[PDB]
């Protein structure tokens, strides 16, 4: 099933990423960044305020999320 | 080949299964590495077996000698000298709270560099150096295995997370070309792991590996690594860490050790130290 990395941090944001299994990633129609509604359809569960901010094209099944610090 | 008897299986590596074996004539205990060749298109030979011929001639104390190559149709055994242990397994076997004696670290790094310098001077790269690929005998000698095979087999195109930890940023960011500096990077990461017993950059994926590197070395940009902002997979939304931070990931290493390590881990492949230069580094002045 779905994997969740540990959180890591910038001076400005906190970040995590999430690894979709090959069945679930294969389904997604969207080739580009997603809204919170879209990534909630998929089963990703995080608190509110997490933003899908980039795609590493070599690994499209990895979803990279950021969220600003206080 | 009828000239060998397979004793037992010793593990699975990048190229497949490796057996302990015995040469029937001589009682020479050997390592036999089975590589599944594809059936090939009529009129279209691979240049694998010719690249293999070249490697078969290389002899150096710090590389594992390829003693023989046995062909079948669609199959190939590579025969090597046998060795008691691999470096992965040896580091696992050190009890928690013990480290490796810092003079054996030094000795091992030195020998590792001798092997690589010997290969680099013949335009042979390894490209996937890792503790599993470094083999020790009980007398203090360490040897490189699988040198040259990536060029020999390997294509322009899994679960090898382990393999990602020693990978260079030029490769991970999708640069068109790589060269000898990828092996010095690997050697960098392995040096840290000799000292600390654990991986320096313990990534779960390519992106995470990149992030683990940026965290320790700082997120690069054109100032530190010229033209990096043009590489295909550079994004200017990466997290922004500042030049590290690297000494904090590494214990059991002095001023000189840290100096050599940071030169092995320079971002710009064109400026990263070379194998020859690393062997002249003062970290090794108190070796022999
Ligand atoms: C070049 C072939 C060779 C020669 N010795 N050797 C060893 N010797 C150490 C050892 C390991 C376990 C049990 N015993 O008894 C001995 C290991 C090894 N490998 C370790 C991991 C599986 C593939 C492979 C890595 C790529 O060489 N490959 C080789």
């Amino acid at each position: 099933q779905i994997y969740y990395s540990d959180k890591y941090f910038d001076e400005h944001y906190e970040y995590r990423h999430v690894m979709l299994p090959r069945e679930l990633s294969k389904q997604v129609p969207k080739t580009h960044l997603m809204s919170e509604e879209e990534w909630r359809r998929l089963g990703v569960q995080q608190s509110l305020g997490w933003v899908h901010y980039m795609i590493h094209e070599p690994e499209p099944h990895i979803l990279l999320f950021r969220r600003p610090l206080p | 080949m009828e000239d060998y008897t397979k004793i037992e299986k010793i593990g699975e590596g990048t190229y497949g299964v490796v057996y302990k074996g015995r040469h029937k004539t001589t009682g020479q205990v050997v390592a036999m590495k089975k590589i599944r060749l594809e059936s090939e298109e009529e009129g279209v030979p691979s240049t694998a077996i010719r690249e293999i011929s070249l490697l078969k001639e290389l002899r150096h104390p710090n590389i594992v000698s390829l003693q023989d190559v046995l062909m079948q149709d669609s199959r190939l055994y590579l025969i090597f000298e046998f060795l008691s242990m691999d470096l992965k397994k040896y580091l696992d076997s050190i009890p928690p709270g013990q480290y490796m004696d810092s003079s054996l670290v030094k000795s091992y790094l030195y020998q590792i560099l001798q092997g690589i310098v010997f290969c680099h001077s013949r335009r042979v790269l390894h490209r996937d150096l890792k503790p599993q690929n470094l083999l020790i005998d009980d007398k203090g000698t360490i040897k490189l295995a699988d040198f040259g095979l990536a060029r020999a087999f390997g294509i322009p195109i899994t679960h090898e997370v382990v393999t990602l930890w020693y990978r260079s940023p030029e490769v991970l960011l999708g640069s068109a070309r790589y060269s000898t500096p990828v092996d010095i990077w690997s050697i960098g990461t392995i040096f840290a792991e000799l000292a600390t017993k654990k991986p320096l950059f313990h990534g779960d994926s390519e992106i995470d590996q990149l992030f683990r590197i940026f965290r320790a070395l700082g997120t690069p940009n054109n100032e530190v690594w010229p033209e990096v902002e043009s590489l295909q997979d550079y994004k200017n939304t990466f997290p922004k860490w500042k030049p590290g931070s690297l000494a904090s990931h590494v214990k059991n290493l002095d001023e000189n050790g840290l100096d050599l390590l940071s030169k092995m881990l320079i971002y710009d492949p064109a400026k990263r130290i070379s194998g020859k230069m690393a062997l002249n580094h003062p970290y090794f002045n108190d070796l022999d």
